[PDB]
């Protein structure tokens, strides 16, 4: 079976996310969804489960006012709408689907998720968009790095010299600073036989902007 | 002809299961069973007096 | 309420590792309680259901037990798959709704310790033409994470806007972290030279590079 | 039927068949009892079907 | 209802074996032991019917 899903991209808060929870492999007249969050560190939390075949929805003493179901049948989908977000439940959602179907709150005995969807990444943040940026490291054998800076929405491909000369590529995580912008960074570790003679172009693709700089390197010793 | 609704755990040992089941107590409400692979004497009808 | 979780109760492999699910008297005792399997970044899954049946694919070695109050799984003997976190869950009454654990991680008994190795990367002319200068250190090669990282201007110890990360996973399963600053042009001028703290365990490794170079 | 409570509470009560706490007077006929060990891993594969 | 015992050397292939055993010719019985080190689940349980 499979539970897919689309991945929203990180919005302000106070507005509603999107995310279907497209249904295969079964009949959708049967079997019960649920949907949960998942914030790092910290466990599981409930939302509400839909019945497939009539809307029937009841929900958890948690959340009332913040969340509002409705549910479709042709297309075979189903419909988030979560209005008035707050950046405190930064959190990815899934889809499971659980054998058996049932109406009132006492069903609750022997239900269990046999399968989950798998991760959407979805958030809330008022970091604004940017484009792709490119900034050279100076060497210091020699190493030297590729810091691109103030780049929306993520992520980006490291393209080192468009593949034709790299070795050693180096992930780094995004910081976390009061702006609410992320950067990223690439070094890789080259020897001393091209310092000076050959330079180093690194290269970096976005695809929602379309939009593409260059960094030129200045080695000095 | 009466009525109950009842969730309360039926003891059936000698300590008092008010909340606490598993070991010797048993809980009064179980679940039906209707499949369309099982037989045709397994086979839920809607009955109405 | 919440479940109850003790954080971590791990255990060396090649012997079985007991873990506790301890609950309430209306969370736990009257319904059925499940564990769920989850991978390390990736959707969970149902381990057992009702204590006594386990799903097809999931191997006999696995085993749920309950004690009136406390759910209890045993594992006998850990392996590759076995270093993933278990989460404990259950259905009750008193909120009407899904009550879920808190979070118990288990590992074997793994690098041991080592020396960090630290890089200093001045900024290029490109950013000096652009009136600024981003000074960073970028530290890799190290288990676990006790780098006390600190500033020195060798002037005076400013800090402001310092953006730092914390050692994330890598590629060749290490550490590494960095020290972000798009800093004024006129600050750096203004010192004449710029050393990243990086002592890791006490046994300090570092290095300096002049403007000139 | 006293023998069954005073030996500690069981892990494994659960059975299929007719409740222990209406035997009182049920009087029976022929009964045989056996016991063995094992895995409790596969204690819960002792039931009847 | 009925008691048997394995005295004889199982045959899991083609091979006459009498009080020999070899690749095919396993002995009926299994070792378990009891250690104080293993599982709940691993650790016998007592089944008395």
């Amino acid at each position: 079976v499979q539970l897919v899903q689309s991945g929203a991209e990180v919005k302000k808060p106070g507005a509603s996310v999107k995310v279907s929870c497209k249904a295969s492999g079964y009949i959708f007249s049967d079997y019960n969804i649920h949907w949960v969050r998942q914030a790092p560190g910290q466990g599981l939390e409930w939302m509400g489960w839909i019945s497939p075949d009539s809307d029937d929805t009841n929900y958890a003493q948690s959340f009332q006012g913040r969340v509002t179901m409705t549910r479709d049948t042709s297309i075979t989908t189903v419909y988030m709408e979560l209005s008035s977000l707050r950046s405190d439940d930064t959190a990815v959602y899934f889809c499971a689907r659980s054998v058996g179907y049932c109406s009132l709150n006492s069903c609750q005995r022997w239900m269990w998720f046999d399968t989950w969807g798998q991760g959407a990444l979805v958030t809330v943040s008022s970091a604004s968009t940017k484009g792709p940026s490119v900034f050279p490291l100076a060497p210091s054998t020699a190493a030297l790095g590729c810091l691109v800076k103030d780049y929306f929405p993520e992520p980006v491909t490291v393209s080192w010299n468009s593949g034709a000369l790299t070795s050693g590529v180096h992930t780094f995580p995004a910081v976390l600073q009061s702006s609410g912008l992320y950067s990223l960074s690439s070094v890789v570790t080259v020897p001393s036989s091209s310092l000076g003679t050959q330079t180093y172009i690194c290269n970096v693709n976005h695809k929602p902007s379309n939009t593409k700089v260059d960094k030129k390197v200045e080695p000095k010793s | 002809f009466e009525r109950d609704i009842s969730t309360e755990i039926y003891q059936a040992g000698n300590k008092p299961c008010n909340g606490v089941a598993g070991f010797n107590c048993y809980f009064p409400l179980r679940s039906y069973g209707f499949r369309p692979t099982y037989g045709v004497g397994h086979q839920p009808y809607r009955v109405v007096v | 309420p919440v479940l109850t979780q003790p954080p971590s109760a791990s255990g060396p492999p090649g012997q079985s590792v007991s873990i506790s699910c301890s609950g309430s008297r209306s969370n736990i005792g009257t319904n059925f309680v499940y564990w769920y399997q989850q991978l390390p970044g990736a959707a969970p899954k149902l381990l057992i259901y009702k204590n006594d049946q386990r799903p097809s694919g999931v191997p006999e070695r696995f085993f749920g037990s309950k004690s009136g109050t406390s759910a209890s799984l045993a594992i006998s003997g850990l392996r590759s798959e076995d270093e993933v976190d278990y989460y404990c869950a259950a259905w009750d009454d008193s909120l009407s709704g899904h009550v879920f654990g808190a979070g118990t991680k288990v590992t074997v008994l793994g690098q041991p310790k080592a020396a960090p190795s630290v890089t200093l990367f001045p900024p290029s002319s490109e950013e000096l033409q652009a009136n600024k200068a981003t000074l960073v250190c970028l530290i890799s090669d190290f288990y676990p994470g006790a780098v006390t990282v600190a500033w020195k201007a060798d002037s005076s110890p400013v800090k402001a806007g310092v953006e730092t990360t914390t050692p994330s996973k890598q590629s060749n399963n290490k550490y590494a972290a960095s020290s972000y600053l798009s800093l004024t042009p006129e600050q750096w001028k203004s010192h004449r030279s710029y050393s990243c703290q990086v002592t890791h365990e006490g046994s300090t490794v570092e290095k300096t590079v002049a403007p000139t170079e | 039927y006293s023998v069954l409570y005073n030996f500690a509470p069981f892990f494994a009560f659960k059975c299929y068949g007719v409740s222990p706490t209406k035997l009182n007077d049920l009087c029976f006929t022929n009964v045989y009892a056996d016991s063995f060990v094992i895995r409790g891993n596969e204690v819960s594969q002792i039931a009847p079907g």
